[PDB]
């Protein structure tokens, strides 16, 4: 079914590095240079007040739409990753349901400016106060703290590519039917990531990567806050939340 | 009962 479901040679691992980085480049959503250039475009006090005056439901709908757009690029990244399309449909869906949001949270560090603690949102950069109408300040604070931590690593785009491929191809996800196939693909992607780090004298970032429990806790908090919002505005979720968002986070 | 994932996966 795929070369990377068995033992891969050093030459095949070098091919895997190139292939992952290419798949990431073609699905990164926004170019890094385009995000860095826009750092000087910052929401004014008046604009921040405008976002804070939005209703909780309108802010939740807007943020769910933006997360769904980011998730669609991650689905395409997964489809282009060596071996992913050769997994059975059950497993492709298990990996995407568990890992798409984790990949989005990692990619988000590219849009976060640690100099002023702001994130790109709807054309400009804003602090966590921009999202106060959501009524989930712990979750926003946790996401900003996470982005701040990854921003201190100074990830290159190729490092984000290799790291997010591994975030997705995780053989420990519950529900996997072909667990051994996923383990071998994960082993080869782990060699590709570690080979690239070795070659670029960046192996010191491995001990600094966040624990898997950290990405899990953020995803769990997101689902918990969505459940709370859904109890308050069930018809908003039913009528105006994106279908893909509901499939991933509310079971339909 | 939203099932967009299988559609995105199957679309080539
Ligand atoms: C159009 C827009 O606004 N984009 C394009 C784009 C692309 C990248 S990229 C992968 O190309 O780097 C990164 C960020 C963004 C930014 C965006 O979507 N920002 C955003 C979205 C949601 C949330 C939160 O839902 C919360 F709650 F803060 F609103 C949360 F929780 F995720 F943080 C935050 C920031
Ligand atoms: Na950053």
């Amino acid at each position: 079914e795929n070369l990377y479901f068995q033992g891969a040679s050093l030459t095949e691992i070098e091919h895997l590095v190139q292939s992952v980085c290419k798949s990431y480049r073609e699905t990164c959503q926004l170019r890094l240079e385009d995000l860095l250039r826009q750092r000087s475009n910052i929401f004014s006090r008046e604009e921040v007040t405008g976002y804070q005056r939005k209703s909780m439901w309108e802010m939740w709908e807007r943020c769910a739409h933006h997360l769904t757009e980011a998730i669609q690029y991650v689905v395409e990244f997964a489809k282009r990753l060596s071996g992913f399309m050769e997994l059975c449909q059950n497993d492709q869906i298990v990996l995407l349901k568990a890992g798409a949001m984790e990949v989005v949270l990692v990619r988000m560090c590219r849009a976060y400016n640690a100099d002023n603690r702001t994130v790109f949102f709807e054309g400009k950069y804003g602090g966590m106060e921009l999202f106060r109408a959501l009524g989930c300040s712990e979750l926003i604070s946790s996401i900003f703290d996470f982005s701040h931590s990854l921003s201190a690593l100074h990830f290159s785009e190729d490092e984000i590519a290799l790291y997010t491929a591994l975030v997705l191809i995780n053989a420990h996800r519950p529900g996997l039917q072909e667990k051994r196939k996923v383990e071998q693909l994960q082993y080869n992607l782990e060699l590709a990531f570690h080979h690239h780090l070795c070659k670029t004298h960046r192996q010191s970032i491995l001990a600094k990567l966040p624990p898997k429990g950290k990405l899990r806790s953020l995803c769990s908090q997101h689902v918990e806050r969505l459940q709370i919002f859904q109890h308050l505005h069930p018809i908003v979720v039913q009528a105006a939340f994106p279908p893909l968002y509901k499939e991933l986070f509310s079971g339909g | 009962k939203h099932k967009i994932l299988h559609r995105l996966l199957q679309d080539s």
